[PDB]
């Protein structure tokens, strides 16, 4: 969070970086966000309930063996036009 | 007295919601790149674990009071194309197609005036790494730790819950707050409007244009007010002031010396041996320390109180945009008919819709009229008279009617109240026969 | 939390009282103990302001319970969505430890149907408005019904009132009203 | 010192008083309007049912 991809996670060979994990946590399916670009979730187009908040209408779920993270954006709701007429109740 | 028009009258309420998602890191703010500093700071427990925990849950309930002011409809109801309500014109707060996002004129009206700072909602750091004058106050509060969180429901999507909504309570009423939506014609709703405020349908019916330019001229005006004035949209403004204020004297708190020999420390570290340097360094911490408590304690402080102005949002939003209300002056002044929510960046804006009545006239009165020795009480109504004859009207508006068996109850007789007065009641089976 | 900030240096060269004052002259040893004492006495002054902040929403909470009490329970609210979802009928509190559980009973609308609708009855040139209903029809025929279900009865004098002329209503039809009292003389 | 002094907050009941005796709930909803006492108990009644 609060970064641009930018090639900055990795940080060359990450050594010298504070955090001491496998650069496969740098270098997977990479997303850009609003909130900091995330690392190791697909992103899929359909929507869905949210599950796991992000942040900015961004949600992230566990689902189909079942698949990885996926990060998608959250539906507010169904969809259902009224149909309105002058003489109908 | 009673009165023979009436005036349609709509006004404004302005309610925060929200207030602005911050985050601190304890090591940056407090030794700022010293490793002898770091490595000191674990023998103080776990202050930085409570700050952090304490400073999470302003956060996660700042998205919940969004979601219970605003999230109250399963579906996403839209008008239809063609719109003719009644004569009224709703077309400057519908939403606007053609345009970015979908905001309407009075939302766009809103963010102008009160949107001075959006602050760094995740700005990067390449936005500013050292080039050109830059360092502005965002860039310089971010070098020492304290950064700012962006919300999680973006501006289009409240501008789509309230376009649902608005949508919803025009083309179905209240139905669609207790079960499913139930298409009703405009004219007839306002009929069932008037008719919950002491005050028949035939009024309504007779009177549609007047209530219909009434009404523009009304939204009219509250149109050309925000754009004009001062834009008293003054209780969304104090929240982002206090939190930008505090922020500035939580970064201004850290050149203070404390009562040590310097106030970085670097320079102590290098002029001094460690043996009486941990006497300075011990100082500094806990002034840091004490000086970070504070900030932690106001904002916790401030949460209730937009807490608590978020639930009276909600509640209001609940019982006057998805139905009537009966409570005195809880919606505006006047009796309430129905009011629309508008979209404001950290609150909500209410137009409340009320009828006033106006053009009073003098009359006299009578509790009982003793006609065949009884008493005689109005059904539903009042007796009054101009000087000659006796008229049955309603209590907010002048509709005089003659006096008959129908809209009149005998009880008891006619010598024990106070004020009677003699006239004659009409049975209409006398004239046919 | 308060128990385990108890085994902090903060500073000083142990976290026990009696390891400092003995292997020390008092000089020193008050030092550490002064030392020690500042931050025993400053944690237990936070844990005491943030009870304190949350006695506060306690509270703010228990108002609301109390008045959803008197008002759900003891009688029938008409406000919309206090007393649940729906129009609401009665409410039967239950008790759980260190709160309380209502169990709200509603009324929901189920199964719903088309209609055509007018504002008024020109009859003998003047209007007939409903006392308290609606006009439906179901193609040929008009009834008049109330608002919250389907009831269908025939027009007659005493269920609908006059008012005026009926050149002024916009959208007024043409029917006929039974005058109950001319069929029997 | 507060801002009201008791002697505006007493002329504030004051006001408030006359205005819900000789006026009943009319007054909190634009202009005074007149009527017997009586008569507005009965409202009350009717409205208690
Ligand atoms: C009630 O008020 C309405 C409007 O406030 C009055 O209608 C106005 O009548 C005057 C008479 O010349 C016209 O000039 C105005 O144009 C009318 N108003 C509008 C909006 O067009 C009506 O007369 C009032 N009723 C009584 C009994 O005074
Ligand atoms: C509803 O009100 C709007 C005003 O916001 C009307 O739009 C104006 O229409 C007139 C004539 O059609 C134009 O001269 C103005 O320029 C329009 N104003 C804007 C801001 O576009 C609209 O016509 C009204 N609705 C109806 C059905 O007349
Ligand atoms: C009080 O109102 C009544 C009801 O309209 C008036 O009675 C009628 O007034 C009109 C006005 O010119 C006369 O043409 C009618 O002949 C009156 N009706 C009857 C049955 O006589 C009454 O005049 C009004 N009183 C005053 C003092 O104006
Ligand atoms: C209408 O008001 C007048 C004015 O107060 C009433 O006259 C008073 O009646 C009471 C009743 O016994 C007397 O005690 C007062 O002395 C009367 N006033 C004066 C100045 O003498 C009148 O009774 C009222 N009308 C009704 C029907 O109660
Ligand atoms: C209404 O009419 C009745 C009867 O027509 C009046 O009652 C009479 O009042 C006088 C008072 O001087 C008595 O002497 C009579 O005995 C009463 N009639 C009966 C049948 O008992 C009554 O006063 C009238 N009310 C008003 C306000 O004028
Ligand atoms: C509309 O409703 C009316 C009344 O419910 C129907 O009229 C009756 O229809 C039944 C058919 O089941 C006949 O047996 C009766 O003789 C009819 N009554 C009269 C007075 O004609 C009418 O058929 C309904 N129309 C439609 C299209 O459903
Ligand atoms: C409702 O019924 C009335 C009375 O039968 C209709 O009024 C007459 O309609 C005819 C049809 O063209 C006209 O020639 C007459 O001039 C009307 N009478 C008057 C006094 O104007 C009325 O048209 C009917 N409503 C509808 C919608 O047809
Ligand atoms: C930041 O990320 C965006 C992706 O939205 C990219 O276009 C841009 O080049 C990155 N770097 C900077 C400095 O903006
Ligand atoms: C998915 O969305 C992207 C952009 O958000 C778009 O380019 C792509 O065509 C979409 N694919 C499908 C199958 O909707
Ligand atoms: C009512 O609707 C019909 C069809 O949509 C339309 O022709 C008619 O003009 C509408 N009524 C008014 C008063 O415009
Ligand atoms: C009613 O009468 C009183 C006293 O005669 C007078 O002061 C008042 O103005 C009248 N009401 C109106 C609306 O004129
Ligand atoms: C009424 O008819 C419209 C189309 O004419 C339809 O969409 C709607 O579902 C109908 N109402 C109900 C309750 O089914």
């Amino acid at each position: 969070q609060g970064v641009n991809c930018t090639e900055v996670p990795v940080a060359i060979h990450a050594d010298q970086l504070t955090p001491t994990w496998r650069v496969y946590s740098t270098g997977s399916n990479v997303f850009q966000t609003r909130a900091g670009c995330l690392i190791g979730a697909e992103y899929v187009n359909n929507s869905y309930e949210c599950d796991i908040p992000i942040g900015a209408g961004i949600c992230a779920s566990y689902q189909t063996a079942s698949q990885s993270i996926i990060a998608y954006t959250m539906s507010l709701g169904a969809e259902n036009s009224v149909a309105y007429s002058n003489n109908s109740i | 007295a009673i009165p023979t028009n009436f005036t349609i009258s709509v006004t404004t309420e302005i309610l925060p919601v929200s207030m602005t998602k911050t985050s601190v890191d304890c090591t940056m703010y407090i030794c700022g790149d010293s490793t002898e500093c770091s490595n000191l700071l674990l023998q103080y427990g776990s202050f930085c674990t409570q700050l952090k925990r304490a400073l999470t849950g302003i956060a996660v309930e700042q998205d919940k009071n969004t979601q219970e002011v605003f999230a109250q409809v399963k579906q996403i109801y839209k008008t239809p194309p063609i719109k003719y309500f009644g004569g009224f014109n709703f077309s400057q707060i519908l939403p606007d197609p053609s345009k970015p996002s979908k905001r309407s004129f009075i939302e766009d009206l809103l963010f102008n005036k009160v949107t001075l700072a959006d602050a760094g909602f995740i700005k990067q750091y390449g936005d500013c790494l050292g080039d050109i004058a830059a360092r502005d106050l965002i860039c310089a509060q971010k070098f020492k730790g304290l950064t700012v969180l962006p919300p999680l429901l973006t501006d289009e999507m409240i501008a789509q819950y309230t376009s649902a909504l608005l949508a919803g309570t025009i083309t179905s009423g209240w139905t669609f707050g207790a079960g499913a939506a139930l298409q009703i014609p405009f004219a007839m709703q306002m009929a069932y409007r008037f008719n919950g405020i002491g005050v028949t349908q035939n009024v309504l019916y007779e009177n549609q244009k007047l209530i219909a330019n009434q009404f523009n001229s009304a939204i009219g005006k509250i149109q050309d007010s925000l754009s004009s004035t001062a834009s008293a949209l003054g209780k969304l403004q104090d929240v982002v002031n206090h939190n930008a204020q505090a922020l500035n004297t939580l970064v201004k708190q850290l050149s203070s010396k404390f009562g040590a020999i310097s106030s970085v420390l670097n320079d102590i570290f290098s002029r001094l041996d460690p043996p009486e340097a941990e006497v300075q360094i011990d100082r500094l911490i806990t002034g840091r320390l004490q000086s970070l408590q504070t900030y932690v304690t106001q904002q916790l402080i401030r949460a209730a109180e937009i807490r608590a102005s978020a639930n009276l949002a909600a509640t209001k939003m609940s019982e006057c945009v998805l139905g009537q209300s009966k409570r005195v002056d809880f919606c505006g002044k006047g009796y309430h008919l129905m009011s629309f929510p508008q979209s404001a960046p950290h609150g909500v804006v209410f137009l409340h819709v009320t009828y006033v009545p106006a053009q009073e006239k003098n009359f006299t009165t009578a509790p009982a009229i003793c006609h065949d020795g009884k008493a005689h009480f109005p059904r539903e109504g009042v007796f009054v008279s101009n000087g000659t004859h006796w008229f049955v009207t309603q209590r907010n508006f002048y509709e005089p009617q003659i006096i008959t068996t129908d809209n009149t109850f005998v009880s008891g007789n006619c010598d024990v109240v106070i004020g009677i007065v003699n006239n004659t009641v009409y049975d209409p089976l006398q004239p046919e026969l």
